[PDB]
RNA sequence: GACACUAAGUUCGGCAUCAAUAUGGUGACCUCCCGGGAGCGGGGGACCACCAGGUUGCCUAAGGAGGGGUGAACCGGCCCAGGUCGGAAACGGAGCAGGUCAAAACUCCCGUGCUGAUCAGUAGUGUC
């Protein structure tokens, strides 16, 4: 996008209006999930990751960099103002979140 | 009115930058709010303990490494307390001194 | 004419490149005060590292205060969103991610000293 808007960005809005039930639904199944009540915990759970890295951001097995290296959980509790435990229950969530993930696909 | 003891003040764990506010030869192993503040009620000072307030220069937020100390120094009128406690240097300093005698850390 | 010797030219490699100082910085750490209800505001000493351009030792065959890079999850310095902490607030602090860099560290390429080999066969001199 260029401070500007294309109907494909219109179009990419309207998408993404549209993954929403389904990702919504798809937190069913999953005790970490009441909408403002809500807002935060997902809001917490994000400023959490503002203090990741794009290396653990993007690895395919978070969990166990943090799990194998856990000054990197030090790192990110204190530099999101959060506790510890906070940090590795938005942990296990991303993993459980994951195997969930994989018994059905992925992008959707 | 009271004045602010925060234990990083008197930890001789920590660098001045990291909060320590008297020598190191003085200052005490891990100091914890708590006993700053069974030394300090236990001298005749008037003192108040902030369980939950924390330290903006501590990283950490453990318990041990938490809580805030409150004393009376002057009264409204004027007159300090207690003749020998002028200023909160004079606390951090007495404090630094009682604390590695109570019985718990002597244990 | 053919060979030699000194000066010397080309190229791809190798080995190696101080010390102690003043002034001004940056950083770190310690130590004294004043003010303050906190986050702090203010002021004096000490030590260490590094940087900028500036000397000199009487220093080595050489040793320029050259130019990059990287900066690591954190573990160098700065600026620090968010969040966090202190604060009724204003603000201030610690600070990850991100960005960044005269000044943690680590590294290249320059130059400069010797140094194999290569290519040229010019400059002079000498010999037969
Ligand atoms: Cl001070
Ligand atoms: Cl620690
Ligand atoms: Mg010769
Ligand atoms: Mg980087
Ligand atoms: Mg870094
Ligand atoms: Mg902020
Ligand atoms: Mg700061």
């Amino acid at each position: 996008k260029h401070g500007q808007f294309t109907l494909r960005d219109m179009y990419e809005q309207f998408q993404n209006i549209m993954k929403m039930g389904p990702f919504s639904q798809i937190l069913g199944m999953i005790p970490g999930f009441n909408e403002q009540e809500s807002m935060a915990r997902l809001k917490k759970l994000m400023t959490i990751m503002d203090s990741m890295n794009d290396q653990e951001l993007d690895s395919t097995d978070g969990a166990k960099v943090f799990s194998k290296q856990p000054g990197r959980i030090q790192r990110v509790a204190r530099g999101s103002g959060v506790s510890t435990r906070d940090v590795q229950e938005l942990l296990t969530q991303y993993t459980k979140f994951a195997q969930m993930v994989k018994k059905m696909g992925g992008i959707k | 009115r009271f004045i602010c003891i925060y234990p990083a003040y008197l930890n001789n764990k920590k660098t001045i930058a990291e909060g320590r506010r008297i020598p190191i030869s003085k200052a005490v192993e891990n100091p914890t709010a708590t006993e700053i503040q069974d030394v300090c009620s236990a001298v005749g000072l008037n003192v108040f303990l902030e369980k939950n307030k924390m330290y903006s220069r501590e990283w950490n937020r453990d318990v041990q490494y938490r809580g805030r100390v409150r004393v009376q120094l002057k009264q409204e009128d004027g007159s300090l307390c207690l003749v020998q406690f002028p200023s909160r240097k004079s606390v951090m300093l007495y404090a630094a001194e009682m604390i590695p005698k109570l019985k718990t850390r002597t244990q």
